[PDB]
RNA sequence: UACAAGUAGUCAGAGCCCGUUAAUGGGUGAUGGCGUGCCUUUUGUAGAAUGAACCGGCGAGUUACGAUUUGAUGCAAGGUUAAGCAGUAAAUGUGGAGCCGUAGCGAAAGCGAGUCUGAAUAGGGCGUUUAGUAUUUGGUCGUAGACCCGAAACCAGGUGAU
RNA sequence: GAGGGUAGCGGAGAAAUUCCAAUCGAACCUGGAGAUAGCUGGUUCUCUCCGAAAUAGCUUUAGGGCUAGCCUCAAGUGAUGAUUAUUGGAGGUAGAGCACUGUUUGGACGAGCGAAUUCAGACAAACUCCGAAUGCCAAUUAAUUUAACUUGGGAGUCAGAACAUGGGUGAUAAGGUCCGUGUUCGAAAGGGAAACAGCCCAGACCACCAGCUAAGGUCCCAAAAU
RNA sequence: GACAAUGGUAGGAGAGCGUUCUAAGGGCGUUGAAGCAUGAUCGUAAGGACAUGUGGAGCGCUUAGAAGUGAGAAUGCCGGUGUGAGUAGCGAAAGACGGGUGAGAAUCCCGUCCACCGAUUGACUAAGGUUUCCAGAGGAAGGCUCGUCCGCUCUGGGUUAGU
RNA sequence: UAGGCCCAAGCGACUGUUUAUCAAAAACACAGGUCUCUGCUAAACCGUAAGGUGAUGUAUAGGGGCUGACGCCUGCCCGGU
RNA sequence: UCCUAAGGUAGCGAAAUUCCUUGUCGGGUAAGUUCCGACCCGCACGAAAGGCGUAACGAUUUGGGCACUGUCUCAACGAGAGACUCGGUGAAAUCAUAGUACCUGUGAAGAUGCAGGUUACCCGCGACAGGACGGAAAGACCCCGUGGAGCUUUACUGUAGCCUGAUAUUGAAAUUCGGCUUUCUAACCCGCACCACUUAUCGUGGUGGGAGACAGUGUCAGGCGGGCAGUUUGACUGGGGCGGUCGCCUCCUAAAAGGUAACGGAGGCGCUCAAAGGUUCCCUCAGAAUGGUUGGAAAUCAUUCAUAGAGUGUAAAGGCAUAAGGGAGCUUGACUGCGAGACCUACAAGUCGAGCAGGGUCGAAAGACGGACUUAGUGAUCCGGUGGUUCCGCAUG
């Protein structure tokens, strides 16, 4: 906006903060594991490959 | 010279928000008023400010509360 | 070059799953003796940015 | 063409002079009807509101990097390269750091097809569509002078008492 | 007369904002620099379909913006749209009336009695014992018709005018000014009103030396009845 | 075939004309290319051909690609040419005649008369200008007219210090 | 070739200066008056450093403000600045 | 008699000053808003931004006389230069194209070009100036722009300079209570003298005098500071200025749904209540007449009529006698987490709400209670303060 009345992002308050030590995990579902044959070992070294 | 008038207030929007014989839900506003101009009938309540709302689902009927008196009712039709 | 992001807007909204924006409420900073109990209970629930305002500030938050 | 009141044309039309990209042809015009230039700006202009003497040349939405949307094409729970190396300043191989999507909710710890609020999914909010991704034609926006021409002014460094 | 000095955030002035190279309320040249301009002007080829607005809110705002209304293109849902015919309903305008609050005319009523009581006759946007014609909301009801709604790309508009009608203001003045409701112009050529945007009739795809009509007309200009 | 629709400012959407360059394919041209002029020709529009004159060496056609791609207006910029119009003016002032030169004479040379300044229109010199000074030739341009003339053109010359 | 004169009034005493190019005046200046600062590396001013003017002067001398020949004079108020 | 620091002295006065005003009287002229002399009722003279006078002076401003005259009654004639005809040479402003009449109308409201009528054969030359809203100058007057520049001040924020204190350069001795004051010389200073570099006192060095831990200079702090610099100084408005207004609530205008303007017509609000809230019981007003120690037959005693004319905390409207009006008992629901649906609406906001769960008050019970008969009593964000908390907290606690 320019001039005029107060902008929308000026009449609303700020909310929350952010965490420096935030951890994010890569999620793998059960259905995605059907590719590997039964009776085999699954390792993070194998899911990436 | 000058003047001493010119002030006013924003117009409040009262009246009948529902028509006679119209299906309404369980919280619809039927009438907005100051004081009592239309009395609550069956399945009709009253608010803080004098307003009429339905309690159940059905048609809206405006009836006669004797002489020079009025009421609105809601009947559980279908 | 690269388009810049409104830093003030990034401190007030968050993007939902369907691309909408989740905002907070106003009129809650002080002067709480001049408001009814029902008013203050219902001012603690978050809202969504309206479609009219969305058409105006969509370019401001493009990397968010 | 020297009795005539004209935005100068158009429609109708005798008379006179010629003969074509050969077609129900060309040049001129005694008379009759209709008819107050063009552009800009305005509620409204023949306007006595602005602009142009005339002719010729030059004279104004473009490019780079990002965002979104539409169409085309390749692959598909996957899609795809960057800098660098080789190669003709060459269009092609290598290069998987990286980026988007496949899962959301919460200020956060955190939980997870379910999360937050809440004593209590008791109710309510946002999710469970769980098909995208790389390039490119067109439309629009942002950062750069950003469609073009036009100030009264400000700052810095110098030149002047013929 | 000749040779010299004082330089612009500065000099000189027996003082006028006077002079400093025909220029001075702050000299000239070159750079920042294509300064900024919510302001005037200009913006180059041709055809087909559709087609506005001059409004509300906010605004250091009033000849500028933003959101909403109205226009256009594409993809979606599928009677949800408009007009009539029959019932139901909310809402006190025109008119009328004096039962309330106020105004007022003339007679009986001593407590001065045209109003402390009574009988007749009048007035009112901020009076009502009463109360239309229209307009408005619905039915899940019947004939006719063709539109409505949602999500996305792109806009323009925020100076309006006249006429008819209900009002305020003015002076029952204005081609005056501000509101409600329609038509036209705006953005509409053709015919009538002598000429004359808004009045009356009527909405131009192109061509013809064909016919019937509207508004207004038929003695001559000038087509039609002396 | 049958029906229905097609006035339009701001503005939205679609199909097209023309100019310059590039790739590929295929053509024309000294028995005459582009450009220029005329014509009574063709398509719904922007526009496309053919013939004849001039011209003297390059240029179209088809499909794609790219853009410094289209002009009547901005008191627009540059060049050319009109109207005012044979109109205003030709910058203080006294000339007349005879003889020559000459293609050409009111305006050039020679002689006579008249006229004007004379505390200056006379004689020197400082600043400033830099060859405008002299002789012999010339008449395009300069001279607010003419010119055989010139502070104008050509060719040659000219400034001498112990005070 | 070579002064027109006279009688009254307002302003400024006078001789002088000023808006080159629409104002020459009652406007500025002026001799005189008054107040105030300055004891000398003086006060005042430029540069705000050196170095200079004042001044190669010394309170009968310098800078600044206001009035403006000459004659008669110049009253009251120290709350406010 | 009131107030103040005291209330204008001497002089002058329809004045370079007097709106009313051409004030009143006298003089001057046949006739005098101008001129001179007096009066004082000085809108609004006044004593060094001086008062009252004054010989001489002035291309200064005013009023009246003599002489003179073409300044006029009232114009006429003559000379020269331009103008006019011929020969030579030869521009400019302006310009949409032009075969360019008048009257009455019409029109963006003042026509060569539009309607009706009336006049007028084609082309030149010398003259005049009514129109072509005639030609040069993008109106300096008025208004607008969140445009410039110069100037002022007790507008705001700064600053050049100036004043004051602490500290370093900065030493050495003594007095009553970490210091004040008084002495001394080596630091430092002298546009103070003599000597040398040097025929120069600019400079440097040396020798004598003066002042002296003072002054001058560096860093930090307080005060004065239009001398100077950068900016601000609102909008609506029957042009602008002046006056008035700006947010909220209740009526009329407003055309019986909702909405609807004007510097149109009327009023309020920026609170209050600890019971003036909730629940359970009980009750019905104002006014009029009559009677008795007569104050308004209405200051209280008593009777009758009396559907509202009374009350409802505060303006108005809509309501309320099933009371929402008056009285009494108990009590704190003027609670916590929510909330299907709906009204209004550009957004941000605003309004009502049945029901679910956790504590409860009153009532025998069904039930009522999330402030007051309803509608005004209110201000986004940023920043800061206080109380609580499974939250985070930059290698680790």
């Amino acid at each position: 906006f320019e001039g005029g009345q107060l902008p929308l992002f000026r009449r609303l308050p700020k909310r929350g903060f952010t965490n420096i030590n935030r951890k994010e995990y890569a999620i793998v579902n059960l259905d995605q594991l059907n590719k590997f044959e039964d009776g085999t070992e699954v390792t993070p070294a194998l899911l990436v490959e | 010279s000058s003047t001493k008038n010119g002030r006013d207030s924003e117009s409040k929007r009262l009246g009948a928000k529902r028509a006679d014989g119209q299906f309404v839900t369980g919280g619809s506003i039927l009438y907005r008023q100051r004081g009592t101009k239309i009395y609550p009938g069956e399945n009709v309540g009253r608010g803080g400010d004098d307003t009429l709302f339905a309690k159940i689902d059905g048609v809206v009927k405006f009836e006669r509360k004797g002489r020079d008196k009025k009421q609105v009712s809601v009947y559980a039709v279908a | 070059p690269k388009m810049k992001t409104h830093r003030g807007a990034a401190k007030r909204v968050k993007r939902t799953a369907s691309g909408q924006l989740k905002r907070s409420r106003a009129f809650t900073s002080h002067l709480f003796a001049n408001k009814s109990t029902k008013q203050k209970r219902q001012l603690r629930k978050a809202r969504l940015v309206s479609k009219s305002d969305m058409k105006r500030v969509k370019q401001l938050l493009a990397y968010k």
